[PDB]
């Protein structure tokens, strides 16, 4: 008749950064960092958004020719643009208050 | 750790052990075997679960938040933007860092503290009736039997 | 590229769907979203030291 | 708590201690009745001030602040304006409200923590002259008068 | 401090140590002389040297911030530049104050725990073959050489 206080341990290799040692080695621990995301673009709360595609805001708003499969589209959650969004004014100027009006939009 | 419990006086910690983080393995004449101690487990587990909930709760979720475009004739107000997106993703990246070194510690520390909180409490109990022998291990004078393990265990056993 | 899925919060590498209060994907953001921190790891620990005796 | 006296062996605290933070309980022929220990008392107070100083002194003391103007054309500078009084706002929110549950829950340990400083000193003193009984109380094996008794809490009486 | 071991039952430390930060000291037939617990030491310079290197780390070296000019009809986008390099300011002087003041604290607490480690540790190891005279002195009932004063500063000490 013995009776012994002891603690947990497990099979867990979950580690943690502590400012006295790195990397110790627990028997449970949780991330509050998140890395996980769908690679794609997704309704946000039901609604699609507007992709410009190979358009940017300037060649939809003015109706740029190469532009028209974006002039029936009346509602939006956000608007996306890609890399090659290049179909915006089709005939050389400039855009006066262009950063306000994509900041308006 | 910081008190001398987790890895300090008690060796290691045993696997046999799953019920809770902290138990008594008995040896009795009437078979050995493992229980966990439901109170400071359940206290560990509650001050655990609200440092869980403390941590996010103050991390106010993040709205929309999109990049601003600026002309050729506005690389000051540009520079500014820069300087105040990368100034506050310097100062919420260098928080989230230092309270997670903190709070692991501090969490090491109380968990250290509660295997400490248990075994005076036992000690306490096992005064004249028991000698320290293994450092967490009991030999008793008397030898008395499981439901006399279980009054140890529920706070119970005034023997002398 | 746009699908049929739907969720709380939007990066332009895709889509997170998750309670988690910290996120290392991207700074630009649409919805209700993680923060951005350039952080690697910030696992917090629940339980205590593992020393397994074996 | 932490260090497992406030609340732990001290079941409760006293309200016929009011005079300081820690002391004694008099139980001899000479009558009951409280006399405080006005050095953890004290080393506590001053603890305190310390930290309560640290706090406030630390925050330096706002100068005006007022909203600023925008026209039609500015919208991208009022929601700059915007996003550094937010960003701000929330970092300054974070900082205050991790300080007040961290620092409170160290206030806890610290108090604690002066408990075990005193029941310890006074145990080293006792030794076989007095056996612990009421978790706290020690029974006088000799007994002796309230002037062996304020002997114990003015850091005298070395018998074994 | 937070332990009741340096500034406590142990009154000051010994200027004759110079191997480590915590040690003995024998008083044999063999004569004297101070010599330093490695273990524990080094366990305590690895803490602190770990803790030396994050604070250091944490931060990311500081690259070329240069001042901007505004003219006379632009003192709005001064005040928001110099409401944005203020604010960082305040907040990156009140980040470093409040981990010199919360550290320091805790690098104290520390040192005082490993102090109290080493006493109960030697404590655990004389047992029944000695007493406390000097709150840290243990004065042997059988007179043992400094081998085994080697014996209890490794830790094995074969005799109960």
């Amino acid at each position: 008749d013995t009776i012994c206080i002891g603690y947990h341990a497990n099979n867990s290799t979950d580690t943690v950064d502590t400012v006295l040692e790195k990397n110790v080695t627990v028997t449970h621990s949780v991330n509050l960092l998140e890395d996980s995301h769908n690679g794609k673009l997704c309704r946000l709360k039901g609604i699609a958004p507007l992709q410009l595609g190979k358009c940017n805001i300037a060649g939809w708003l003015l109706g740029n020719p190469e532009c028209d499969p974006l002039l029936p589209v009346r509602s939006w959650s956000y608007i996306v643009e890609t890399p090659n969004s290049e179909n915006g004014i089709c005939y050389p100027g400039d855009f006066i208050d262009y950063e306000e009006l994509r900041e308006q939009l | 750790g910081l008190f001398g419990a987790i890895a300090g006086f008690i060796e290691g910690g045993w696997t046999g052990m799953i019920d809770g983080w902290y138990g008594y393995h008995h040896q009795n004449e009437q078979g050995s075997g493992y229980a966990a101690d439901q109170k400071s487990t359940q206290n560990a587990i509650n001050g655990i679960t609200n440092k869980v909930n403390s941590v996010i709760e103050k991390m106010n979720i993040q709205f929309t938040a999109v990049g601003k475009e600026f002309n050729k004739l506005e690389k000051r107000m540009e520079n500014l933007n820069n300087k105040v997106d990368d100034g506050f993703l310097d100062i919420w990246t260098y928080n989230a860092e230092l309270l997670v070194l903190l709070e692991n510690e501090r969490t090491l520390d109380f968990h250290d503290s509660n295997v400490k909180n248990l075994y005076e409490k036992v000690k306490s109990q096992l005064k004249n009736n028991a000698k320290e022998i293994g450092n967490g291990c009991f030999e008793f004078y008397h030898k008395c039997d499981n439901e006399c393990m279980e009054s140890v265990r529920n706070g119970t056993y005034d023997y002398p | 590229s746009m699908h049929e899925c739907n969720t709380k919060c939007q990066t332009p590498l895709g889509a997170i769907n998750s309670s988690l209060p910290y996120q290392n994907i991207h700074p630009v953001t649409i919805g209700e979203c993680p923060k951005y921190v350039r952080s690697a790891k910030l696992r917090m620990v629940t339980g205590l030291r593992n020393i397994p005796a074996r």
